[PDB]
C-alpha cells in the first residue's frame, strides 16, 4: 500500500513536471511525524530541488513544512514513546512470544521518527530476532522495507527482501508470498537491473490477488513499463501482449498500449513519439536507480534494437526520421552502444545505408568469446602468480 | 395492486402506441408502489408484477428514465421478503441481457445488489445477480471489473455448496478469461461447473451456457475441434428460445471450430437450416468469408473480411481474440511456401504468388523478421526479401564460449583458498 | 566516466516532435 | 484423513488456475469434495430419506 509514496519522489527526480508533486510529498511527513526523516527520503530524489522546509529554505519550488507537521511530529513521538512502554508491560501479563517484539517494533520507530537510522536499524534486528512464528516474523520486514525503499539506500533493501523470499516454504507463509512477491519487484526495480524487473514483474500480476498489498491494476501497468525495457519484441510478443493482465484492465494504459500497438503496426516513428511519452509518463515516476544513467541508456538502446533488426538496410532518412533524434545525438549514443553489440551496426552515411553486421551472426558469437577470452588469460595470470609463492 | 392490470399493462401499452413522453408520469406510479408496498401473495399475481416491470424495461427504446426506473427493482425486490423473491430474479435476468435498459444504470444497480443479498435473502438468489453483473461489464469491456465481482462471491462460500445459478457465475468468469487469452484460470473454473450440471436441473437458458464456455475452451484454446463443437450445437438450441444476441454468437462459434480444421463440407452445412436462419446476420458472411480465405491460401481476401464486417466482430470479445489466433496462422503458413527457395526473392514476385497486395506484404514481412516467424531479415534499401541460407558451424565459437564461462566462476573460488599463502 | 546519455534524455524527448516533420 | 486430503487436494486446483499457491477459493472447495463424496459412500438409509 505505501507504493503512492514512491510515486511522489520519482517524478521530480528528472526536473520537469516537479511542481505539484512535490507538495504532495511534504504533506506525507506531518500525518506520519516524519519531519527529520524527509531529508533522507530527499537525497533519494537527487538531480533536482528538495532542500526547502521550515526549517531551512522558502525560495525553491519545493514546498515548506507547516508549523503544524512540526507539532505533530512532537505528539507523534511522544505517542509512540508511550506505546512502547505500554505495550512491555502488557507483555509481562500474558504470553511472552507476541507481545514483546511489537514492543521492539515500538523503538525503532520511535528511533526512525526523530531521525536516529542507525537507532532504528539496530531495534530493527531486535524484532527480527525474538521467538515468534517466521510468519510473523515477515509481517515486521516488510514495514522496514517499504521505508528503506523510500530513501534507495541499496543496503537495507538487500537484506529484507533476500531473508523474506527464503522463508516461504520453509514457514508455509504462502499467504505473505502475495505481498513479497509485489515486494521482489520493487527490490528488483530498485539496483540498476531492469532486466529483473522485466521478468519478474510479469509473474507477480497472475499469482497476486489479494492479500495486504496494492492494488492488481496498478501492477500491470507497472509490468509494461518493465516488460518493454529490458525483453526484446518475441519475448515481449508472448508475454506481455497475448497474455491477459494488459488487456483485462485496459484502461489506463494508454501511453503503455500506444507503445505495443505502435511496434506491432511497425511504423517507428510513431513508436519513438511514444517512447518519449511513455518516459515522461512512466519511467520518470520511478526514483529506483541508483544512476539514472543506465535507465536512459536502455530505453533509447531497446527501441534502436527493434528498428535495426528487422531491417539489413535502411535508407539514412528513414532511420533518422524514425528515431527522431539529431544527426549529433544518434551518433552520440551510437557509439557506446555499438560496443555492447546489442545492435552491431555501423552507419553507411555517404551512400545511405544503414547496415546491421547483425546479431544472429558468426560476427557477434566471436565479439563476446573474444572479449571474455583474453579477460580470463589475465585472470589465470593473477590466480598462478599467487600459488608459486 | 398491479401485476400486469391497472397501472403497469398502462404503461406496457403506452410505450408501444404512443411516445416516450407518456410513459414518464405513469411510471412515477410504479416507482411509489415498488417501495415497501407489494403483491405479497403468492398465487400468480407477485410473479407477474416484477416480470411486467422486466417487460417494461427491457421493452426497450431505452432512455435516461426508464434507467431510473430500473434502479427501483431491488426495492421491489426486497419487499417480498420471501423464499419466492429468488425464483423471480432468475426468471428476470434474461430479458435484461437480450435488450438493456441501460448499460450504465444497470452495472451500478447490481454492484449495489449484492450485498443485500449475501444478507437477507438465499444464496441461490444471490448467485443468480451476480450472473447478470458479470455479463453486464464483460460487453462493457471492463473485463477486470467483471472478474473482480465474480471472484469475490466464490471466495466468500465453496465449502459444502454448489448450485446450477452457482456456476453460472463460474461459466461468464471463463468467457471473460477466454477473450484475454488465457485458459488456466478458466480450466479450473470450467471443473465444478460440468459436475453439478451432468444430471439437468435447469432451464434451457443456463444449458446453453454451460456448453458454449466449454466449447470455447476447447476450440481454440486446448485445440480439439470435434469436442468444440459439438457443446455448441446444444447451447445454440438453448440459446435461440430465451435469447435474442447470444444465439448470434453460438451459431458462428459453430462454423469457426471448423474452419480451423480447415473442412470447408462442415461449415457449409452448419449454414443451412436447424434453427440458423433467423439469427443468421451479417457475421455468417464473414465467418464464412474466412473459411474461404483459408482454404484457397489467399490472404488478401482474409484482410478484406476483417475490414468490412469489423462493428459486429468486435463488439463479442471473444469472437474478437478468436479471429485474431487465426489471424497470425494464416499469415504464417502462406508466407513459407513463396519463400522457400530463399537467396534474394524480389519482395514482389512473392506478393503475387502468396494472394496479397504490395503495401500488406510489406508491412507482413517486417513484422515477421523481429518475431523471426521465417528467419531472413528485410532489406528495405534495395527493396528485395533475403533469407537467412543456412552458415557455417556457430557450434565452434558455442563450446568456447560455454568452457570459458564456467572457467569464470571457478577463478573466483580458486583465488579465495590462495589468500592464506600471501 | 560519466555517461553521456543523462544530459542527452532532456533533449532525446523533446527533439522527437520537431524532427520527424523537419526531415524525412 | 479427511483433514489431510482436504489441504492436498487444494494444492491441486492451484497448478490448474497457473498458480504456485493456494487461494481461499481452492481451500473451500477442496473441503466439499472430500466430504460430499464420503458422506455419499457411506449413507445408504439415504435414498430419498435423510
Amino acid at each position: 500500500m505505501p507504493l503512492e509514496n514512491l510515486e511522489e519522489e520519482g517524478l521530480p527526480k528528472n526536473p520537469d513536471l516537479r511542481i505539484a508533486q512535490l507538495r504532495f510529498l511534504l504533506s506525507l511527513p506531518e500525518h506520519r511525524g516524519d519531519t527529520a526523516v524527509r531529508e533522507e527520503l530527499m537525497a533519494a530524489v537527487r538531480e533536482n530541488n528538495m532542500a526547502p522546509y521550515y526549517e531551512a529554505l522558502c525560495k525553491s519550488l519545493d514546498w515548506q513544512m507547516d508549523m503544524d507537521l512540526l507539532s505533530k511530529m512532537k505528539k507523534a513521538n511522544e505517542e509512540e514513546l508511550k506505546r512502547l512502554d505500554e505495550e512491555l508491560e502488557d507483555a509481562e501479563k500474558n504470553l511472552g512470544e507476541s507481545e514483546i517484539r511489537d514492543a521492539m517494533m515500538a523503538k525503532a520507530e520511535y528511533l526512525c521518527q526523530i531521525g536516529d537510522k542507525e537507532g532504528a536499524l539496530t531495534a530493527f534486528r531486535k524484532t527480527y530476532d525474538k521467538t515468534v512464528a517466521l510468519g510473523h516474523r515477515l509481517d515486521i520486514v516488510f514495514y522496514l522495507l517499504r521505508i528503506g525503499l523510500f530513501y534507495m539506500d541499496n543496503d537495507l533493501i538487500t537484506r529484507n527482501t533476500e531473508k523474506a523470499k527464503s522463508l516461504i516454504e520453509e514457514g508455509g507463509d504462502w499467504d505473505r508470498r502475495n505481498r513479497l512477491k509485489v515486494y521482489q519487484g520493487l527490490y528488483c526495480v530498485a539496483i540498476r537491473d531492469f532486466k529483473q524487473a522485466a521478468e519478474l514483474f510479469l509473474d507477480t500480476v497472475s499469482t497476486f490477488t489479494s492479500y495486504e498489498l496494492m492494488d492488481y491494476k496498478t501492477f500491470v501497468t507497472y509490468t509494461v513499463y518493465v516488460s518493454m525495457i529490458a525483453l526484446e519484441r518475441p519475448d515481449l510478443r508472448e508475454k506481455v501482449i497475448k497474455g491477459a493482465e494488459i488487456l483485462e484492465v485496459l484502461h489506463s494504459l494508454p501511453a503503455v498500449r500506444q507503445y505495443l500497438f505502435s511496434l506491432y503496426e511497425c511504423r517507428y516513428s510513431v513508436f519513438f513519439q511514444s517512447l518519449a511519452v511513455v518516459e515522461q509518463e512512466m519511467k520518470k515516476d520511478w526514483l529506483f536507480a541508483p544512476h539514472y544513467r543506465y535507465y536512459v541508456r536502455e530505453m533509447r538502446i531497446h527501441a534502436y534494437s527493434q528498428l535495426l533488426e528487422s531491417y539489413r538496410s535502411l535508407t539514412l532518412g528513414y532511420m533518422a526520421e524514425a528515431f527522431g533524434v539529431g544527426v549529433e545525438f544518434i551518433d552520440q549514443e551510437l557509439s557506446r552502444f555499438i560496443a555492447a553489440g546489442r545492435l552491431h551496426c555501423k552507419i553507411d552515411k555517404v551512400n545511405e545505408i544503414v547496415e546491421t553486421n547483425r546479431p544472429d551472426s558468426k560476427n557477434w558469437q566471436y565479439q563476446e568469446t573474444i572479449k571474455k577470452g583474453d579477460l580470463l588469460l589475465n585472470r589465470v595470470q593473477k590466480l598462478s602468480r599467487v600459488i608459486n609463492m | 395492486m398491479a401485476a400486469a392490470a391497472v397501472v403497469e399493462f398502462q404503461r406496457a401499452q403506452s410505450l408501444l402506441s404512443t411516445d416516450r413522453e407518456a410513459s414518464i408520469d405513469i411510471l412515477h406510479s410504479i416507482v411509489k408502489r415498488d417501495i415497501q408496498e407489494n403483491d405479497e401473495e403468492a398465487v400468480q399475481v407477485k410473479e407477474q408484477s416484477i416480470l411486467e416491470l422486466g417487460s417494461l424495461l427491457a421493452k426497450t427504446g431505452q432512455a435516461a428514465e426508464l434507467g431510473g426506473l430500473l434502479k427501483y427493482v431491488r426495492p421491489f425486490l426486497n419487499s417480498i421478503s420471501k423464499a419466492k423473491a429468488a425464483r423471480l430474479v432468475r426468471s428476470l435476468l434474461d430479458l435484461f441481457l437480450d435488450m438493456e435498459a441501460a448499460t450504465g444504470q444497470e452495472v451500478e444497480l447490481c454492484l449495489e445488489c449484492i450485498e443485500w443479498a449475501k444478507s437477507e435473502k438465499r444464496t441461490f438468489l444471490r448467485q443468480a445477480l451476480e450472473a447478470r453483473l458479470v455479463s453486464l461489464y464483460f460487453d462493457t469491456k471492463r473485463y477486470q471489473e467483471a472478474l473482480h465481482l465474480g471472484s469475490q462471491l466464490l471466495r466468500e462460500l465453496k465449502k459444502m455448496d454448489d448450485k446450477a445459478l452457482l456456476v453460472e457465475v463460474q461459466l461468464l468468469e471463463s468467457k471473460t478469461y477466454h477473450a484475454l487469452s488465457n485458459l488456466p484460470k478458466a480450466r479450473a473454473a470450467l471443473t465444478s461447473a460440468r459436475t453439478t450440471a451432468n444430471a439437468i436441473y435447469c432451464p434451457p437458458k443456463l444449458q446453453a451456457t454451460l456448453d458454449m464456455q466449454s466449447g470455447i475452451i476447447h476450440a481454440a484454446e486446448e485445440k480439439d475441434w470435434k469436442t468444440a463443437y459439438s457443446y455448441f450445437y446444444e447451447a445454440f438450441e438453448g440459446y435461440d428460445s430465451i435469447d435474442s444476441p447470444k444465439a448470434i454468437t453460438s451459431l458462428k462459434y459453430m462454423l469457426l471450430c471448423k474452419i480451423m480444421l480447415n473442412t470447408p463440407e462442415d461449415v457449409q452445412a452448419l449454414v443451412s437450416g436447424k434453427l440458423a436462419l433467423r439469427y443468421a446476420g451479417r457475421q455468417t458472411e464473414a465467418l464464412k468469408c474466412v473459411a474461404q480465405a483459408s482454404k484457397n491460401r489467399s490472404l488478401a481476401d482474409f484482410e478484406k473480411a476483417l475490414t468490412d464486417y469489423r462493428a459486429e466482430l468486435r463488439d463479442d470479445p471473444i469472437i474478437s481474440t478468436h479471429l485474431a489466433k487465426l489471424y497470425d496462422n494464416l499469415l504464417e503458413q502462406n508466407l513459407i511456401r513463396v519463400i522457400e527457395p530463399f537467396s534474394r526473392v524480389q519482395i514482389e514476385h512473392i506478393s503475387s504468388l502468396i494472394k496479397l497486395s504490395k503495401a500488406d506484404v510489406e508491412r507482413k514481412l517486417s513484422q515477421m523478421i523481429l518475431d523471426k516467424k521465417f528467419h531472413g531479415i528485410l532489406d528495405q534499401g534495395e527493396g528485395v526479401l533475403i533469407i537467412f541460407d543456412e552458415p557455417p558451424v556457430d557450434k565452434t565459437y558455442e563450446a568456447a564460449l560455454e568452457t570459458i564461462q564456467n572457467m569464470s566462476k571457478v577463478v573466483d573460488s580458486l583465488y579465495n583458498k590462495a589468500k592464506k599463502l600471501t | 566516466n560519466v555517461e553521456d546519455d543523462f544530459s542527452n534524455q532532456l533533449r532525446a524527448e523533446l527533439e522527437k516532435h520537431g524532427y520527424k516533420m523537419e526531415t524525412s | 484423513a479427511e483433514v489431510k486430503g482436504v489441504c492436498t487436494e487444494a494444492g491441486m486446483y492451484a497448478l490448474r488456475e497457473r498458480r504456485v499457491h493456494v487461494t481461499q477459493e481452492d481451500f473451500e472447495m477442496a473441503v466439499a469434495k472430500v466430504m460430499q463424496k464420503d458422506s455419499e459412500k457411506n449413507m445408504s438409509i439415504k435414498k430419498l430419506w435423510k
